[PDB]
C-alpha cells in the first residue's frame, strides 16, 4: 500500500483489480513459501 | 507378438511426490509511544 513500487515498477498506486488480486496470491504464496526466512525476505525487500 | 502384443513391457515412471505445505508467521513492529509534556499539579505528592 505505501510503497506499490516495490509491488511493480510501473503501478506507483495499488489497484482494486484482479490482476492485481491474483499477484497478490502469488506474492503471499511465495512468502508462505520461504518459511522461516519470510519476513527477514520481506524486510530486504522494504530495502533494496 | 502374433497377436500383437508387445514383448518388451511398457514404461511406468514414478509420480510426483506429496510436498510438504509451509506457513509464515511476518512480524511487524510498531515504536513506543513518545513520552507526552509533563503539567505541574496544584496538589502535594502524596494525593496527586
Amino acid at each position: 500500500v505505501t510503497k506499490p513500487e516495490k509491488f511493480q515498477s510501473e503501478t506507483t498506486a495499488l489497484q482494486h483489480d484482479l490482476p492485481t488480486l491474483q499477484a497478490l496470491t502469488r506474492f503471499h504464496a511465495v512468502i508462505m513459501r520461504c518459511g522461516s526466512y519470510a519476513t527477514e525476505i520481506l524486510t530486504a525487500l522494504e530495502l533494496g | 507378438t502374433i497377436d500383437g502384443q508387445p514383448l518388451s513391457l511398457s514404461l511406468y515412471a514414478t509420480p510426483a511426490d506429496p510436498s510438504m505445505l509451509l506457513s509464515a508467521a511476518i512480524t511487524a513492529s510498531q515504536g513506543g509511544g513518545d513520552l507526552p509534556h509533563a503539567v505541574m499539579p496544584m496538589y502535594r505528592f502524596p494525593v496527586i
